[PDB]
């Protein structure tokens, strides 16, 4: 969830409030990592935790869980031959994100061989 | 006369102090009851055994230990009052969703008989303070 | 004279009982890590696999068999949960029972100084 | 005036709102002991909210942590919610019980 | 005496008794998915993910806790709506008693 | 003087009373603990007998709650001896310091 | 002297607020038991029947638990008349004792 002060959306100055903050920061943890399996993924292209401004891995971790196939923290350039080469268009938003501008990989693998 | 007033007076007091803890008392049954039937019911398995999945054995008010819940198939149910029976599972279901029914009707009427109860108690009490 | 050391007899009675109050719930809460400590002894020493009632919740039981005697409760955080050792757990209970066994030798006391103060100030009055 | 009573009621409302939680304080300080008293002998949950959450001995203590953080900062409110709710309504003496006399 | 203001404080009463009913309804549905908030940061579906029913627990993924509560909040958040209709209609005969209050 | 009697005749009136129901509870105990095992062996059978100290109750053997009330009926028999001794010797020593507190005040 | 002045509103400050709780504590009990004889009345009773207090449980036929529920709630019926009418007269001596202090 978009950082001010921390990586996810909870900051706690109170309990009383942090019961009132607990009710709206459990989705965007879950919505979005599950929206990549809503809209369905096999993989992820994810730029980097400096080049994207927080990555929860907690999130991420469900996220992975899920059994997409993450690349946390890709280079862009990269993402770019990926983007027009293999055709995974543009994703930078919710608003942008189906299983449609997902590129299609025949088969996509972490590999530590070679 | 100040015979008349006191008369209400002091029957007013005595069943808007009753009355209203019978209308809390119907007040947190109506969910509570219910809350159990849904409890029940996650844990029945219809036409099968209840409650077959996991448990923390409650063994006082400050512990916890873990076990397995499946017993023969029935639910002790607590009535209060000094009583308990035993219940199966329809039989817990039998009572437990009646009483639901039962709790959520008595209030209204214990309610809005109180409501102009303590609008007769309230009147009286505004013209015995003027006397005495 | 007298009714100004009638209303402050009359006021250091209630720190005399308000500190008879804190010390009683005290003594309860004391207990239920007994009765906590208490139930984990049955338990642990009866059996595994016979019949039990352990509430439900209101308006119900949930029996079963006694299975991990070992697993226990002390109860923390907010309502966080731990488990420990069945051993750790009665000490543990009793550490809950040691602590507050001695806010009750602490309150009586100072209940005590609300009786003499209230007893003198009694005594000029009435002498 | 009301002024006093309402403030008076709000300066005694959230004393205890305050010291409510020093309970729960201490016992999110228990568990860390608790935390520490095991190697992970003894699997730790949580329980805010219903249902039963495993959590690792970090994520307890992280748990707890929150759970602490699910405490400490509510007792930290009331200091001065006692002061100007018995002062203002002094300052309430100081205006509405002047707005009496004139 | 009059015959007002015994029924004129009938409904004051019953708004703050009918509209303090909401904040439980909220507070609950609020803390109840705290179960939700604990679950998916730490403790994902590789474990198992018991959903407290009474005294005993249900088992299950990371997904059916994030369910199996949202009826429990989802049964919850319907009288919410269904009880403000009463509560906001309590608060207007009191204005339409606090019409008439004024002649007598 | 009554500065000093006030602390006098609480600490040894609480000490007394202690031993009271300390001692009472036993024998009040041992005599509702008669009623338990008329009360479930008043059936022709049953198959569900449950003892706790709290609110589990476990399934266990009708043979060891006589046990369990055999020396629990024992040592409420053997406690209450000091704790009518603890009780008997110990109310002198209140009222003792309590006598000169109301008839040096009257008089 | 002052000395009763000073214990008669004591005593009866003490014990009228001790007994001022006293009185509707088992008309609950008469709810609860007028509401135990409407809803487990009203279900079946052919079931093993339990009398429970904190620490033990009782294992009791179906008819022998019937002589403590109904006699309570009519213990509960009966004494929660006799005690409110003692609270009335110490309300009267208590403001009685009341006023010599508040003079």
């Amino acid at each position: 969830a978009p950082k001010t002060d921390m990586d996810n959306q909870i900051v706690v100055s109170d309990y009383a409030q942090m019961d009132r903050v607990l009710r709206e920061e459990r989705a965007y943890i879950l919505n979005l990592v599950k929206q990549i399996k809503k809209t369905g993924c096999n993989v992820l292209l994810i730029q980097k935790s400096i080049l994207r401004d927080a990555l929860s891995d907690l999130a991420l971790h469900f996220l992975n869980k899920m059994k997409i196939m993450v690349i946390k923290d890709i280079e862009r350039e990269d993402i770019e031959f990926i983007c027009k080469t293999i055709g995974t268009k543009p994703v930078a938003h919710i608003d942008q994100f189906t299983a449609d501008m997902l590129g299609s990989a025949e088969l996509a693998e972490e590999v530590n061989l070679n | 006369v100040l015979k008349k007033l006191d008369e209400q007076y002091q029957k007013y007091k005595f069943m808007e102090l009753n009355l209203a803890q019978k209308k809390r008392r119907l007040k947190g049954q109506i969910p509570e009851i219910k809350q159990t039937l849904e409890i029940l019911k996650y844990m029945q398995k219809k036409k099968e055994s209840t409650n077959s999945m996991e448990t923390r054995f409650l063994l006082a008010d400050n512990l916890y230990c873990k076990a397995s819940v499946p017993p023969t198939d029935k639910m002790c149910l607590w009535l209060g009052a000094n009583v308990m029976l035993e219940y199966d599972i329809d039989e817990a279901q039998a009572l437990l969703e009646k009483n639901l029914s039962t709790a959520t009707k008595n209030l209204d009427s214990l309610e809005e008989d109180l409501d102009f109860l303590r609008d007769q108690f309230t009147t009286t009490e505004v013209n015995m303070a003027r006397v005495y | 004279n007298l009714p100004q050391l009638e209303m402050l007899k009359n006021q250091l009675d209630q720190e005399v009982e308000f500190l008879s109050t804190s010390i009683a719930q005290l003594k309860v809460v004391q207990t239920k890590y007994v009765e906590a400590k208490d139930c984990l002894n049955v338990l642990n020493k009866s059996n595994e696999g016979k019949e039990l009632l352990v509430p439900l919740t209101s308006s119900m039981y949930v029996p079963g068999k006694l299975h991990d005697v070992e697993h226990v409760l002390i109860d923390v955080g907010t309502g966080y949960y731990v488990e420990k050792t069945a051993e750790d757990a009665k000490d543990f209970f009793k550490r809950k029972i040691d602590f507050l066994t001695k806010q009750m030798e602490k309150i009586q006391p100072a209940l005590q100084e609300k009786h003499a103060m209230k007893q003198a100030v009694m005594e000029m009055m009435s002498q | 005036v009301e002024k006093y009573q309402q403030l008076q009621k709000d300066l005694s409302k959230s004393m205890s709102g305050r010291q409510k939680l020093e309970a729960q304080l201490t016992e999110n300080n228990i568990v860390k002991e608790e935390l520490a008293l095991l190697d992970g002998s003894n699997v730790v949950f949580k329980l805010l909210g219903p249902v039963l959450v495993k959590q690792e001995l970090g994520e307890a203590r992280a748990t707890v942590g929150k759970r602490l953080d699910y405490i400490t900062a509510e007792i930290k409110r009331y200091e001065s919610q006692l002061r100007d709710l018995e002062r203002q309504s002094e300052q309430q003496r100081e205006t509405l019980a002047q707005l009496q006399q004139e | 005496d009059q015959q007002k203001i015994n029924k004129f404080a009938r409904n004051t009463s019953r708004i703050t008794e009918l509209k303090e009913e909401i904040e439980v309804k909220k507070k609950q549905l609020q803390n109840l998915e705290d179960a939700c908030d604990d679950i998916m940061l730490a403790d994902d579906d590789c474990l198992m993910i018991p959903y407290q029913i009474g005294d005993v627990f249900i088992s299950h993924s990371q997904e059916e806790t994030q369910e199996m509560l949202e009826e429990a909040k989802k049964n919850l958040q319907e009288e919410i709506d269904a009880l403000e209709s009463r509560v906001e209609s309590i608060q207007r005969v009191l204005a339409d008693l606090k019409v008439q209050l004024y002649a007598k | 003087a009554f500065t000093e009697l006030q602390a006098k005749v609480i600490d040894t009136q609480q000490k007394v009373k202690l031993a009271d129901i300390q001692i009472e509870q036993l024998n009040r105990t041992k005599k509702h603990a008669h009623l338990t095992d008329t009360e479930i062996m008043t059936l022709v059978d049953e198959t569900n007998m449950y003892e706790g100290v709290g609110r589990m109750f476990i399934l266990q053997s009708k043979e060891a709650i006589h046990s369990q009330l055999l020396e629990k009926q024992k040592i409420a028999e053997e406690k209450i001896k000091e704790l009518e001794q603890k009780k008997s010797y110990l109310e002198r020593s209140v009222k003792e310091a309590e006598d000169n507190i109301r008839e040096m005040l009257m008089a | 002297s002052a000395e009763q002045v000073i214990a008669g509103f004591n005593r009866l400050r003490q014990e009228q607020r001790g007994l001022a709780s006293k009185a509707a504590e088992l008309e609950m009990e008469l709810n609860e038991h007028s509401l135990v004889i409407d809803t487990l009345k009203e279900v079946d009773e052919t079931r093993k029947c339990y009398r429970m207090v904190g620490g033990v449980l009782v294992e009791r036929t179906v008819k022998e638990v019937l002589p403590a529920l109904e006699n309570n709630k009519e213990q509960i019926q009966k004494i929660i008349e006799t005690l409110t009418q003692q609270l009335q007269a110490k309300g009267k001596e208590l403001n009685e004792f009341r006023e010599k202090h508040n003079i």
